[PDB]
């Protein structure tokens, strides 16, 4: 370990192989599939939200503190997807960047100027032979003054782009197809609409029937700029109204 | 065989969760000569064998001065020994200069163990090769601490550690009940005995191989060599 | 190799030995600029027996020019010690000749000694390390190729304890212990228990064993896994299980003069290092 | 992942740092701990091995005071454990003195375990080969029970066993309905757990290292006293057979 | 295909005098998403294809065709991270020479220190070369320029060119239609044509990306006036 | 040369010799502990030569206590006369110069001998793979000329992966390709002194990197037992996998010894 | 046990970097140097010279200060490197002390200097040996030499570069004191010692000799060809 | 099984499966290559003769002393790397120099063989206090001198590690000469004698002849400084054969 690269086209991160290809980056990738997760951001006409998987595979395990939305700012938050360690150390720059940024400029970071700064890290993890690429997904979202909602997805290559629903994690094809089909039909989802759409992507994409302890959401609004997780007797609510329908 | 990748740095863990270098710093440990560390209720005492090449040489110093209340045995490699003394003499003296009293020898040995951890992660670096018997004397008393390569130490009644070393730890758990009580006399040849424990039957303790270091309630650090060794040696009966 | 700037690159150790290319792109056009400093090189690292005024040019191999019926060697400081001590402190032993070989590592090379009472017994007195391009050079100009089958061949070597390969540590095991290693055609019962099956032994212990293997010799092996690979007196004394066998049977007349002939040969003691202590 | 786990650096084909599952293997080197969080606190127990009858008693503790209010029980190679104990000593005691009170303790673990975490991901320095807990009680925040593992994984538990026997351990301590017990019946079961766990053969001559901290301490942690040690391990002694 | 280990090394020359890991990073080059730069007779065209293809990318969000300043303008094909921290670096070297100056940064001025930046990339050892080549389209002195620079910092001045995926066809196709005299209406039909050649199916105003760059100024043409030229 | 255990040759009359190369890994050793192993085959001579650093030790593949005492040296010929298959492990590593006269002394035993085939069990650097090679499989295979004996068309219709053909001397662009297995040690010598001598061989071998290689040994005798059917076909039973090549006794305490007190 | 690392000992105890550095040394162009009695010559063949070329750019003798100078075998590029930081160095010391360098003192520098580089296998050793000649601030001429390692010693007479031994041979059997007596007889030895080395003679040689309390004067090819043919006379 | 290549020697910080750092000892094995030094502590001084092995006659034999003076009781024998034996040769003198400001007095011979030891033991971890030395030094050095103690002699070797000694040789005929040390040598002889049995041992290893060019005698007596004997003192004292 001590120091050196190892030699070979898929063995160090600064070594591109005869076909210009970074393969431990696409090892990094493959890493944001450890853990067996699927994240779901949605936006919609004045809200966004983040769902995703809550598996606690122990009883002896206090359920409250195994979580995968964060809080970045007070306006902005996110679902990290990866391993557990590098999504928190991941959380935890991201939330030194936004403060530096209030610092700076005065004003409370975008959500796009977040993701960017995070994968201009990235991009630097990738290029030098000291550090390696974070083996996580990080799926931001955030009401910003004069655009609407915003749910954006950093990853570990360093690039980042907005969308109007996106998925990371083990079935993260299958759900960008499932969102692709919704948003070609209609996508002005009022608030409930959203929330039913990243619910029922989740529990169709995994072909499971959800229980308020499996699954997390938390929501921004227009109406309401502050990043909310959702109590289990909220996300119950939506899942009765999910299934009379 | 399947071992050879991951025996060869210090910062890389073996598939089965070992980090060999580690394991070869303490065989470092083994290659010196054999060193005793017993305690009373009121003395702490080091006892060295010394080697010389067997003639024409002074033989090692295998006992240091490190504070007037702490003194240190070294089995292992000399180098790191004499980076390990120099760095326990520098903290004796911060103590005594920021705060007038006495290092204490737990926390002094605290400090060994954090200084010698950092190697054993590190790139660029090899664990200390060098297993230390720390005899101290402050307000709790005699002490006996054990450092090792791999930055572990032990709080002991009694320890012998270097070459061939098993045969005295086999006579001081056989005999480690009425160490407490022992006079400082019979304590040292307690230690004595030990000590010549390891050695073949037919080579015996003489002035020349002995070293030994003495600290308690009275005493200050003193070590006794090559002649002041003779009234300790002087009433040990045969084997 | 192990990178000697930041972000070099690095290639693994191979320990089939698979990373020496074994000579490839062997380069059929090697300029003789190359094949001198190869055959120099081959020149300065060869065996050669020599006999005493002689001092060169053997010219046979040293076992079919005597006849033979029993052959001790030793290998290593402390197995040559023993067997000095308590061997060759009985009669007269007649030196017939060394393996002169130059190496990294080598260091008295093996001297022969054949018993003048019994000519047929014979010593080789290893000090010497046998580099691996040097043991069947060795072998070859002791024993040729004409392995005459009447002989007992008897290796008595020191290994590290830390080469043995156990479950437990071995640090837990009680060295210096002896255990055996003997050939088919080795119709006894060792006096020490075998080698177990994941432990092997490779040198020029190795190599004479099987020697006799191949050319169905009867031969034992006395390996002694001690934790001084130094000269010292509890390692040597480690093989004296050994005198009860029937090849260092009459060989053995005086223990307790041995004793004293050890401890003078301690008191010798080659200068230690200041590695350690 | 042969090729891929030399350095905490590089991945496998298929997403996996190596060097950080063999530092876990690591942690599955040693004896066990376990630690139970009860209803008014939190209790720690280490199957300590004696490695010689010559050290004095209490050497080679795995039961570490991190803060007034934190106790610490560790696994793993213990050289390591000592520096994430002068770690999370450090963490604590800056926190107390940057802003006047007492680091909560999910804080604490989070700081901890993101140091541990920041070695996963160099190849000059190599993950920690420990696994440790850390428990504390308050009166504003109950009983706290978290577990940081080589890769910089914190999370909180009920009850949590840590080392080799851990899987065995987590069998019996699933049993216990802790969430409606007092610090003392949780010593007892600790100690029975302990003892079951034990493999009485291989390894050989444990001791049992008892800590708590809860409200029958004042929110403070401590060694468990010698006459309730004795009566926890004469019934674990006695639930064995 | 290590040859002996001059393959993964970016500060050993191989035995001919080759650096065959800046020539991997041309392969990353010639593996990205196909760009076209056109320089007409009175302006550059900077085509490009976007990766962003499906529906449920923003189109407000992440661009292939950025501004540097007024007057300049990029687009690449290669590793999209790396053009976006050589994007960021370009603009502050052009405010600098503003600063400097008080002079709007020439396109040749700008290229050359991009370039040293990129140079300086592929001689350490333990870091890795860009993966990006740039097309850099620019107006200084009524006259229009247009430059490229690869991942060894080696900058080209251009007519017309193609990078990306398929673009020694892409050349071929230009060398056959360009002429000096095009005008910069002609040259954008002539780079969505030359992107046209090799593309992945339909081709739409939103999975292209088209940049131009006139006396006025360099803009980014907007998904409506893409949709205009495309149906022509 | 050949030196057999009885005073007598064994009569390697039309049989298969199964041989491994030190190779990157041990990969082809390891494979040949498996078979001889799960074959139970028995000793049948010695492969005494100059060439390979020697080594004893006990009886590799004990079962019993009467058999366990059983030396054995660096490289022993085995054979299984029933299924007419001979096979040599080689338990060290070759000294340096001596690679080559191995392979023409080995080569000769063949010829005269009388052995049909030879099949060559190896390994090849896995961090030398190029592009397609990392998203291939690790197992390729080498025919030589002569080994035509309809065994062409069954490994075609084994869909296996020839050893891709590398240019004799790079640089060059007219690239005239030859074989190159790095890290194979002996197996290229032995390919092309086979060509020459008209021996059929086959070589087959996986992409390995080193550390605990016996999940590359067991996949290795998995691809033979593909080709030549030593063995019951794989998925076939009720999973009674893992429990088809019998292990050897040696295959113990692979990593070393045991665990330090006072660690951990 | 190998070469390849600057810092590696082989298990014989031999730093083979160092060893192949100077390697490097023994195939550059002979440099002889000769100590006199009140002049000090200094002697390089000039190896393949070729016709277009100036020759001023690709002089092998150089002057450090006012009373010393130096040649050079090796890599040309490590020696203009290791020259100008010995320039600096007298003028330094000449700021330090007042007092010129002697010339012990600056071969001392020089050898520190490729010392520095023979640490560290991060850096590459100097492939050069150097021949400073010159006269002390007393007035006592020195010859000293330098190698890769940072090893010096002083001599009578010494050659470096190729065809070094057979050079030295020759000054063994022929530096005398009766060689030494006037400043043409130590000049003629210096080009002597060469001719056993220099095919067609004369034209390969680069003389350059410092009498006491005088700078270094190189000798044109003229005054070169006037000692060659007093040494063919000579030979009668 | 099998035999397989495991290399611990072609770095320093690697310790082999023994406990044994082999960069080290290549380091002494760097010593077997330098001259024979022999120096012997007698109790009316101290003789320090060295093999001087001039390679050719046109070299200056005054600058290849391998006997040198660190202060006026001081003098050092030299075997091995010369390089790096005046790098610890110019430590020894200017750590006496700096003794004689600060304290007003001559350090004594123990005091300048430790501080030439603290310089010589700090190899291996380069990146830490760059100037370092990155490797041992491949030198053993031998002080002889008079101070408080009376005459005193010491050597050290690639190891930064001295021990005090009556009678040493160093080089490359070190165990022969050693060996006739360890018999010709006794605890009470005279100056004159010591200087003898240096001059025999080395007449006896030398693959030349004692004339009184190729060896080298320095002696430090408790009055008289330390002394380099001339061309005609060596003649007369070889000449007493």
């Amino acid at each position: 370990m001590s120091r050196g690269s190892s030699a070979g086209f898929d063995r160090h991160i600064t070594i591109f192989s005869p076909e210009g290809r970074l393969y431990q980056v696409e090892y990094a990738f493959k890493a944001i599939n450890q853990g067996g997760l699927t994240s779901v951001a949605v936006r919609g006409k004045d809200c966004a939200v983040i769902v995703t998987q809550k598996k606690v595979p122990d009883k002896l395990l206090d359920s409250s503190t195994v979580t995968h939305l964060f809080k970045i700012t007070e306006n902005i938050g996110c679902v990290m997807t990866g391993m557990t360690a590098d999504s928190r150390s991941q959380v935890q720059r991201a939330r030194y960047e936004a403060a530096n940024w209030k610092y700076k400029y005065g004003y409370e970071i975008p959500v796009d100027m977040l993701c960017k700064r995070i994968a201009d890290i990235s991009q630097v993890y990738t290029q030098n032979a000291e550090m390696r690429p974070l083996g996580c997904c990080m799926i931001l979202i955030g009401i910003d003054e004069e655009q609407g909602p915003q749910v954006y997805k950093c990853d570990p290559a360093g690039y980042y782009c907005g969308f109007k629903a996106t998925a990371a994690g083990v079935k993260q094809t299958e759900s960008t197809s499932f969102l692709e089909k919704k948003v070609k039909k209609k996508f002005d989802w009022t608030f409930e609409q959203t929330v039913e759409t990243a619910i029922t992507c989740l529990s169709t994409v995994l072909s499971i029937d959800f229980k308020p302890s499996e699954i997390e959401v938390g929501v921004v609004t227009v109406e309401n700029p502050k990043f909310r997780i959702l109590t289990e007797a909220e996300i119950d609510a939506h899942l009765v109204a999910l299934a009379e329908r | 065989m399947f071992r050879n990748q991951y025996d060869n740095d210090v910062t890389v863990w073996s598939p089965q969760g070992r980090i060999h270098q580690i394991e070869y710093a303490m065989e470092a440990v083994k290659q010196g000569s054999a060193t005793v560390g017993l305690k009373s209720k009121t003395h702490a005492v080091l006892v060295a064998l010394k080697r010389a090449q067997s003639e024409l040489a002074a033989h090692q110093k295998k006992i240091l001065h490190v504070d007037n209340h702490i003194g240190i045995s070294i089995a292992g490699l000399t180098a790191d020994a004499r980076l390990l003394c120099n760095f326990m003499r520098q903290e004796c003296l911060d103590s005594r200069f920021v705060f007038d009293r006495p290092l204490p020898v737990s926390r002094l040995v605290s400090l060994i163990g954090s200084k010698t951890q950092i190697p054993t992660q590190r790139y660029g670096r090899r664990p200390y090769g060098v297993g230390l018997l720390i005899a101290g004397y402050d307000d709790m008393g005699p002490h006996i601490f054990q450092t090792c390569p791999s930055a572990n130490y032990f709080d002991c009644r009694a320890m012998s550690i270097g070459a061939r070393s098993q045969s005295a730890r086999t006579y001081l758990e056989r005999h480690m009940s009425e160490f407490m009580e022992c006079n400082l006399n019979e304590l040292v040849k307690h230690g004595l005995r030990a000590l010549r424990e390891t050695l073949p039957a037919e080579q015996d303790l003489t002035t020349k191989n002995v070293s030994i270091g003495i600290v308690g309630k009275d005493l200050e650090f003193t070590i006794y060599d090559d002649d002041d060794v003779s009234p300790f040696l002087e009433g040990l009966e045969e084997r | 190799m192990a990178a000697t700037f930041f972000g070099e690159v690095v290639k693994a150790p191979c320990r089939a030995g698979t990373e020496d290319e074994e000579e490839e792109e062997e380069g059929r056009r090697e300029t003789p600029e190359d094949r001198e400093v190869r055959l120099q090189l081959a020149r300065k690292r060869e065996v050669r027996l020599l006999r005493r005024q002689t001092k060169t040019s053997l010219e046979v191999s040293l076992l079919e020019k005597y006849p033979c019926s029993k052959f001790i060697i030793a290998i290593g400081n402390n197995a040559v010690a023993f067997l000095s001590s308590f061997v060759m402190n009985s009669g007269v032993w007649e030196e017939v000749g060394c393996a002169k070989l130059w190496n990294e590592w080598c260091e008295a090379f093996c001297v022969f000694y054949h018993l003048k009472s019994n000519p047929s017994v014979f010593l080789c007195q290893c000090s010497c390390y046998v580099a691996e391009d040097q043991q069947y050079q060795w072998l070859e100009k002791v024993f040729g190729s004409c392995p005459r089958k009447n002989m007992q061949i008897t290796i008595l070597t020191c290994r590290h304890v830390t080469d043995y390969k156990t479950s437990e540590s071995t640090g837990s095991l009680p060295s210096p212990f002896l255990r055996a290693l003997k050939t088919q055609n080795f119709k006894d019962s060792a006096c020490c228990p075998l080698l177990e099956q994941p432990n092997i032994v490779h040198d020029l212990p190795a190599a004479v064993l099987s020697y006799c293997q191949v050319w169905k010799i009867p031969a034992i092996l006395y390996l002694c896994y001690t934790d001084v690979m130094k000269l010292d007196l509890i390692t040597v004394e480690a093989f004296k299980p050994i005198l009860s066998t029937r090849s260092l049977k009459g060989l053995v007349k005086n223990i307790p003069q041995s004793t004293e002939i050890l401890k003078k040969l301690m008191t010798t003691n080659e200068i230690q290092s200041n590695i350690y202590t | 992942g042969t090729g891929y786990d030399l350095s905490a650096s590089t991945f496998s084909p298929d997403g996996r740092v190596f060097q950080v599952e063999y530092a876990m293997k690591a942690v599955e080197n040693s004896s066990t701990a376990i630690g139970i969080r009860c209803k008014d606190g939190v209790v720690f127990g280490v199957e300590k091995l004696v490695l010689s009858k010559l050290y004095e008693e209490g050497s080679n503790k795995r039961l570490f005071n991190v803060d007034r209010h934190v106790g610490m029980a560790v696994a793993g190679l213990l050289a390591d454990a000592r520096s994430l104990a002068d770690i999370a000593r450090e963490e604590a005691s800056n926190f107390r003195s940057n802003f006047g009170y007492n680091i909560p303790l999910k804080h604490l673990a989070d700081r901890v375990a993101m140091y541990v975490h920041a070695y996963t991901l160099y190849s000059a320095v190599r993950p920690f080969g420990c696994s440790f807990m850390l428990g504390s009680y308050s009166v504003n925040d109950g009983a706290q029970l978290y577990m940081i593992d080589p890769s910089g994984v914190s999370y909180g538990y009920w009850g949590c066993a840590i080392g080799k026997a851990r899987q065995a351990a987590k069998t019996e301590i699933e049993k216990l309905q802790m969430k409606e017990m007092t610090c003392r019946d949780i010593v007892k079961e600790v100690a029975k757990i302990i003892y079951i766990v034990h493999d009485e053969v291989k390894d050989k001559a444990f001791e049992l290292e008892l800590s708590w901290v809860g409200e029958l301490t004042n929110g403070r942690h401590e060694i468990v006293p010698k006459d309730i040690r004795e009566e926890a391990e004469k019934y674990a002694k006695e639930s064995l057979k | 295909m290590a040859e002996r280990g001059y393959s993964f090394s970016l500060t050993t020359f191989s035995p001919s005098g080759k650096l065959v890991q800046i020539e991997y990073a041309l392969a990353a080059v010639a593996g990205g998403a196909p760009s076209v730069g056109i320089k007409a007779a009175n302006g550059v065209v900077l085509a490009t294809e976007k990766k962003q293809k499906s529906i449920l990318y923003d189109e407000r969000s992440v661009h292939k065709v950025e501004p540097i300043t007024k007057h300049i303008g990029l687009v690449y094909s290669g590793m999209g991270p790396d053009y976006r921290v050589l994007v960021h670096r370009a603009r502050k070297l052009a405010q600098q020479y503003y600063l400097v100056y008080q002079e709007p940064i020439p396109t040749a001025q700008l290229v050359q220190r991009v370039a040293s930046v990129m140079q300086e990339y592929t001689q350490s050892g333990g870091v890795r070369p860009f993966g990006v080549s740039l097309l850099i389209c620019g107006w200084n002195e009524g006259r229009p320029y247009l430059f490229q620079s690869d991942p060894s910092g080696a900058y080209f001045a251009w007519k017309a060119t193609a990078m990306g995926k398929n673009y020694v066809n892409g050349k071929t196709f230009l060398e056959k239609r360009y002429n000096e005299d095009l005008e910069l209406e002609d040259a954008i039909h002539t780079a969505i044509l030359t992107l046209k050649e090799s593309f992945e199916g339909q081709m739409t105003e939103d999975n292209i990306e088209v940049g131009i760059c006139n006396e006025a100024g360099f803009r980014r043409l907007t998904p409506t006036e893409v949709k205009d030229y495309l149906a022509a | 040369m050949f030196v057999p255990c009885g005073e007598s040759a064994p009569d390697l009359a039309g049989f298969t010799l199964l041989m491994p190369a030190v190779s990157v890994g041990n990969v082809g050793q390891l494979a040949m502990d498996l078979i001889i192993s799960t074959l139970n085959m028995s000793k049948i001579g010695y492969f005494y030569t100059d060439c390979l650093v020697p080594m004893v030790g006990n009886n590799p593949y004990a079962t019993t206590e009467g058999n366990s005492t059983e030396l054995s040296i660096n490289a022993e010929v085995y054979s299984l006369p029933s299924r007419k298959l001979v096979a040599l492990q080689l338990r060290s590593i070759f000294i340096k110069y001596k690679s080559k006269p191995f392979c023409e002394k080995l080569l000769s035993w063949v010829k005269s001998s009388g052995c049909a085939r030879v099949i060559v069990l190896s390994s090849s650097h896995s961090y030398q793979r190029n592009d397609l090679q990392l998203r291939s499989t690790p197992f390729r295979y080498l025919l030589t000329p002569s080994m035509q004996k309809s065994v062409q068309n069954k490994i075609k219709s084994l869909n296996w992966e020839e050893m891709e053909k590398s240019r004799c001397i790079p640089e060059i662009d007219d690239s005239e390709f030859c074989i190159r297995i790095p890290g194979g040690g002996i197996t290229k010598t032995l390919y092309d002194e086979s060509c020459s001598k008209e021996i059929q061989m086959a070589v087959l071998l996986k992409f390995v990197s080193e550390g605990d290689n016996i999940p590359d040994a067991l996949g290795l005798v998995e691809y033979l037992n593909e080709w030549l059917q030593i063995l019951k076909p794989l998925s076939d039973d009720p999973t009674v996998s893992a429990s088809r090549w019998k292990i050897p006794s040696s295959w113990r305490l692979l990593f070393g010894s045991g665990l330090p007190p006072a660690l951990f | 046990s190998y070469d390849r690392a600057i810092t590696v000992f082989s298990p014989d105890g031999h730093l083979f970097q160092v060893e192949y550095a100077q390697e490097a040394v023994k195939k550059g162009s002979t440099a002889v140097g000769v100590r006199g009695r009140d002049i000090v010559v200094l002697g390089v063949e000039k190896k393949s010279v070729a016709k277009l070329q100036d020759e001023r750019t690709v002089r092998k003798i150089c002057a450090l200060d006012d009373n010393v100078c130096m040649a050079f075998a090796g890599l040309t590029a490590d020696a203009r490197i290791v020259i100008n930081r010995a320039r600096v160095e007298c003028q330094s010391h000449r700021l330090t002390v007042e007092d010129p360098v002697t010339v012990e003192y600056i071969t001392r520098y020089i050898a520190s200097l490729k010392q520095r580089y023979t640490q560290s296998n991060g850096r590459r050793p100097f492939g050069i040996s150097a021949l400073i000649v010159g006269f002390d601030f007393d007035g006592t001429p020195r010859l000293y030499q330098t190698d890769p390692s940072g090893t010096y010693h002083a001599w009578k007479a010494n050659a470096i570069g190729r065809g070094a031994k057979s050079v030295r041979e020759f000054l063994e059997k022929n530096y005398t004191d009766e060689a030494i007596e006037t400043d043409d007889l130590t000049i003629k030895l210096v080009i002597k010692a060469l001719l056993e080395v220099v095919q067609s003679g004369g034209k390969n040689i680069e003389l350059a000799v410092m009498r006491r309390d005088q700078s270094l004067k190189i000798l044109n090819p003229e005054e070169i060809e006037k000692y060659v043919a007093e040494i063919e006379k000579e030979k009668e | 099984m099998f035999l397989t290549r495991s290399e611990y020697d072609r770095g320093v910080n690697t310790f082999s499966p023994e406990g044994r750092l082999f960069q080290v000892e290549y380091a002494i094995e760097a010593i077997k290559l330098g001259s024979t030094a022999i120096g012997i502590q007698t109790s009316e001084g101290v003789c320090l003769a060295v093999e001087k092995r001039i390679t050719s006659p046109l070299m200056e034999p005054s600058s290849i002393e391998k006997i040198v003076e660190i202060d006026a009781h001081i003098g050092c024998a030299m075997s091995g790397l010369i390089a790096d034996a005046k790098t610890l040769i110019d430590k020894a003198r200017v750590e006496t120099q700096n003794h004689w400001f600060t304290y007003n007095e001559t350090m004594t011979v123990e005091s300048v063989t430790q501080a030439v030891s603290n310089l010589a033991l700090q190899f291996g971890e380069e990146d830490a206090d760059p100037g370092a030395m990155s490797r041992p030094f491949g030198v053993a050095l031998l002080f002889g001198g008079v101070d408080e103690k009376g005459p005193q002699l010491f050597h050290m070797d690639p190891s930064g590690t001295f021990v005090q000694c009556d009678a040493r040789a160093i080089g490359s005929a070190s165990e022969g000469a050693q060996s006739s040390l360890q018999e010709v040598y006794h605890k009470s002889m005279t100056l004159k004698e010591a200087i003898k049995s240096s001059l025999i041992i080395l007449k006896q290893v030398m693959e030349e002849k004692l004339n009184a060019t190729n060896i080298e005698l320095a002696t430090v007596q408790p009055g008289q400084n330390f002394h380099m004997f001339t061309k005609e003192e060596l003649e007369e004292v070889i000449k007493d054969i």
